[PDB]
């Protein structure tokens, strides 16, 4: 709310303990990682040494709860909400002092236990119970993102990139032409932005499946914090109980970078893969869409004024609950004279802080929510007033200054899910090739 | 096979009791279960005792827990699987937790919580229930144990809370939406006409309740209120109107809120005694048995007490407007009741026709609003309670949990919501007014 902008950061571990807990005390979010047996695994905003001591009444709640045949599921104080969540022999728990419900936390813990799972499949992932060789930057950094507000985890979808249909089916099928016998299904990204997707006849790319590359990728490590092209082992919920399953990631460059995904089930296949993407480079700049995906990439998040003419709405939201995917409009539209960082950080946390306090009251315990209306107006600040629609087929979310009202929004929220209606075919893939 | 989703254990306990393990196992003061129901339910073992002295080991433990985290002290709802806890802090370090086993619906073993009554409510269902109790036995509870000494509050604290829990049906029934706010409900009418020189209906009589105040002697205040309908003239004679059900709202609201030296705070609980009397009939804590000799009369000065700091109380019964005479501690001499019972009986005999149709008076398909406001902790109502197995039973549960659920999330600021179905409920708050403009079709 108020101490976000000095929240990010790190302990410092240079003072004494005594104050460095009360620095973890009252940060806003916590993500935690403990085994069965209570001992913590990680801690993302703390040290292990840290953790261990306070969480041990974790341990001993949930040891009374076991014991009783109760799997415990989650707490609630006043601000601040416990979530646990039961996943094999790791217990996954989540300290939330923002206004998000259980339901976002368990989406948001789900995606840490995907990413241990991606990395040590499942029939050792139960006997192997540090463990968490490599992936601790790669769990560190994805709790920076659900902090920073995560539009994509919390809303469980991917973005896209704005390409005609005649533009993106190309990129297709130059994407298939040049295929080999070893791509169980590949993937061509640009800043985050799913471009396009090949897939075999009988394989099927799973929609959770997909969140799992781009997590740890895309959000997370940068790719690994760069470093040219690798080939890492990877495991799909939907190929589970089965080896490591091998993917291929490069930079496309001769964000503005964008990064190729090709993924193999043989161990033998990086030579192939890596033949396919010098071979798929020639193409593309021969063409020349490669440069084109840089200027659409740079330019990405259209300005809501272009998109819709004369509209005071702040910024904007949308989903399809079939094909899942997720569109977004401008972002640098809070102020343009604001040019320091912990302005336009701030203003991201609480666009999203905006949406927290939405999606959860949409998503509850059989309430069947249809159209939310709010009003967050400041005593002195602004008349900032959010807003919210929803439906089966699809999701919508808005903004609006002071200016509101049922009219306030129902005069552009109809449209706007027409000018997604419009734009659809060029900002959601309905499937691969 | 479905079984339904009834209490688990309550417990009372005070952390600050026993700071000693040999004082720790009597923490607890008040205990319940499914078992201890059963004895009083048609009225309306050493390995048993660990398991509840360790079950509240933990709750001082999340409290203390929770406490370093927010600064907010209470642990208010731990949620499971199998029972949906909740954690009140009543009064400066007493706490109440309760256990709701959920609907069990073996799908061969399956849960749920569709109609199970949510924790936003218990809370102010416990604290009803509390400052109930707290109407009954002294002013505060924790003055309280001072008094009694700790022996002797566990059996006048069983004594209610066993008759409580015996029959506190932890589900979506009667109206919730009212339930949430503590309030004070108030009829079709509400609040009589005030003031002397307009006639209108219902004005005028005040001033006799408001004169009523003075010339009996010892007449702190006295509230009314119509749960009941006209004398009704059917086949059956009595029509048996104490008994069992529920209250119905836009009607059983309490009229007359009073004239003084009542605390808004206290005045709220003479209500809720008052509305127990018309729910349980002859059954409430003090066992109110009606005069034989006076048919329209209840209780009578002649041990019973109301602590709002020390009213012994009288009940005049009319088939509606339950009259709740609060007389001081000394100035109403025992000696000399039948005397007043039957001025009493005259004094308020012309009050029950002119007062009647005075009460009657009222003042986009279908629109319900609810007004309540803080500082008087009125509550005027007009959302319709759950009838028992205007709408039709399975569609409140879902209208009666969307109205609190939002209520949760708030505490301008205007917010709106709607269904499938079709409702528009809107909250909107402004002498701070909460409008709910619960709208439908």
């Amino acid at each position: 709310m108020e101490g976000f902008e000095r929240e990010l950061d790190n302990i410092p571990d240079t003072l004494p303990d005594d104050e460095r807990l009360a620095l973890w005390k009252g940060k806003l979010k916590h993500y935690l990682i403990l085994s069965s047996a209570g001992k913590p695994i990680w801690s993302r905003h703390g040290d292990l040494s840290l953790v261990n001591s306070t969480m041990g009444v974790v341990q001993t709640i949930i040891s009374f709860y076991e014991g009783a045949r109760n799997p415990l599921l989650g707490f609630t104080a006043g601000k601040v909400r416990f979530v646990i969540l039961i996943k094999g022999p790791l217990y996954f728990v989540a300290i939330s002092r923002l206004r998000e419900s259980d339901a976002q936390l368990r989406a948001q813990l789900e995606a840490l236990y995907m990413q241990i799972l991606s990395t040590l499949t499942l029939p050792i992932l139960t006997n192997i119970f540090g463990p968490l060789q490599g992936t601790e930057s790669l769990l560190a950094s994805l709790a920076d993102s659900f902090t920073k507000g995560s539009p994509s985890t919390l809303l469980s979808a991917l973005e896209c990139l704005r390409l005609r249909k005649s533009q993106r089916q190309a990129i297709t099928n130059i994407f298939l032409k040049s295929r080999c016998e070893e791509l169980l299904y590949g993937l061509l990204v640009a800043g985050g932005k799913l471009v396009s997707v090949i897939r075999p006849r009988k394989h099927s790319l799973h929609p959770s499946d997909l969140q799992l590359i781009f997590n740890m990728l895309f959000e997370s490590g940068g790719i690994k914090g760069n470093g040219g092209e690798n080939w890492i082992p990877l495991c799909l919920p939907a190929f589970n109980n089965t080896g490591y399953l091998y993917m291929y990631v490069s930079f496309l460059d001769d964000d503005d970078l964008t990064a190729l995904i090709l993924i193999s089930p043989s161990r033998e296949a990086f030579y192939a893969l890596q033949s396919m993407r010098t071979r798929l480079v020639s193409q593309l700049l021969s063409t020349g869409y490669l440069s084109l995906i840089r200027s659409t990439a740079l330019s990405g998040r259209p300005s809501i004024t272009s998109i819709l003419p004369k509209t005071p709405l702040l910024h904007f939201l949308y989903k399809s609950r079939p094909n899942v995917q997720w569109c977004m409009s401008s972002l640098s539209s809070l102020t343009p004279p604001g040019a320091t960082a912990t302005e336009t950080l701030l203003a991201r946390r609480k666009l999203m802080s905006v949406y927290e306090e939405l999606h959860a009251a949409l998503h509850a315990r059989h309430a069947h929510l249809r159209v939310v209306y709010s009003t967050a107006d400041e005593k002195e600040g602004e008349g900032l007033a959010c807003l919210g629609w929803s439906t089966p087929a699809f999701e919508v979310y808005c903004v609006a200054p002071g200016c509101v009202g049922r009219a306030g929004m129902a005069r552009e929220v109809n449209r706007v899910v027409q000018w997604a209606r419009r734009e659809e075919e060029r900002l959601f893939i309905l499937g691969g090739g | 096979g479905i079984i339904p989703a009834q209490l688990g254990f309550l417990a009372i306990y005070n952390p600050a009791l026993g700071t000693t393990d040999e004082t720790l196992e009597d923490q607890i003061v008040y205990y319940a279960t499914a078992s201890t129901l059963s004895q009083a339910r048609r009225r309306h073992s050493k390995e048993e005792r660990h398991e509840r002295l360790r079950q509240i080991g933990l709750a001082q433990g999340m409290v203390e827990f929770a406490k370093s985290f927010s600064d907010g002290e209470p642990v208010d709802t731990i949620d499971t699987e199998k029972a949906r806890v909740i954690l009140v802090e009543v009064e400066e370090g007493w706490w109440i937790l309760a256990s709701i086993d959920l609907t069990r619906l073996p799908p061969a073993y399956e849960y749920s919580s569709r109609e199970v009554k949510p924790p936003s409510l218990l809370r102010a269902d416990l604290l009803r229930a509390y400052d109930l109790f707290l109407l009954h036995h002294g002013s505060s509870l924790s003055s309280l144990l001072a008094s009694q000494g700790r022996a002797q509050l566990v059996a006048s604290l069983t004594r209610f809370w066993d008759h409580f829990l015996a029959t506190w049906n932890v589900l979506l029934h009667g109206n919730p939406a009212c339930d949430v706010f503590g309030g004070i409900k108030l009829a079709a009418s509400g609040e009589l006409g005030i003031g002397v020189g307009e006639e209108e209906r219902g004005s005028g009589e005040r001033e006799v309740l408001e004169g009523l105040v003075e010339r009996v002697e010892g007449l702190v205040d006295v509230v009314v209120g119509r749960y009941g309908g006209p004398p009704s003239e059917k086949g059956p004679e009595e029509e048996q109107w104490l008994g069992l059900g529920g209250e119905v709202g836009e009607e059983d609201g309490a009229v007359f809120l009073g004239v003084g030296a009542l605390d808004r705070k206290s005045l709220r609980g003479v209500v809720q005694w008052m509305e127990e009397v018309y729910v349980w009939g002859e059954n409430a804590f003090g066992k109110p048995r009606r005069d034989l000799s006076t048919g329209h009369f209840l209780l009578g000065l002649s041990p019973k007490a109301i602590f709002v700091e020390r009213l012994r109380p009288v009940i005049y019964v009319s088939q509606p407007f339950i009259y709740i005479l609060l007389f001081s501690e000394i100035t109403p001499s025992p000696s000399t009741w039948p005397t007043l019972a039957e001025s009493l009986h005259a004094q308020l005999s012309p009050l029950q026709k002119p007062l009647l149709h005075s009460t009657s008076y009222r003042p986009q398909h279908q629109i319900f609003d609810l007004v309540y406001d803080t500082e008087t902790l009125t509550l005027q109502s007009t959302i319709p309670n759950i009838p028992d197995p205007i709408w039709t039973r399975v569609e409140a549960l879902q209208t009666h949990a969307q109205i609190l659920a939002i209520l949760s999330s708030g505490r301008e600021g205007e917010r709106t919501c709607k269904t499938a179905r079709g409702w528009w409920i809107v909250w909107t708050r402004v002498c701070s007014v909460l409008g709910h403009l619960r709208s439908v079709s």
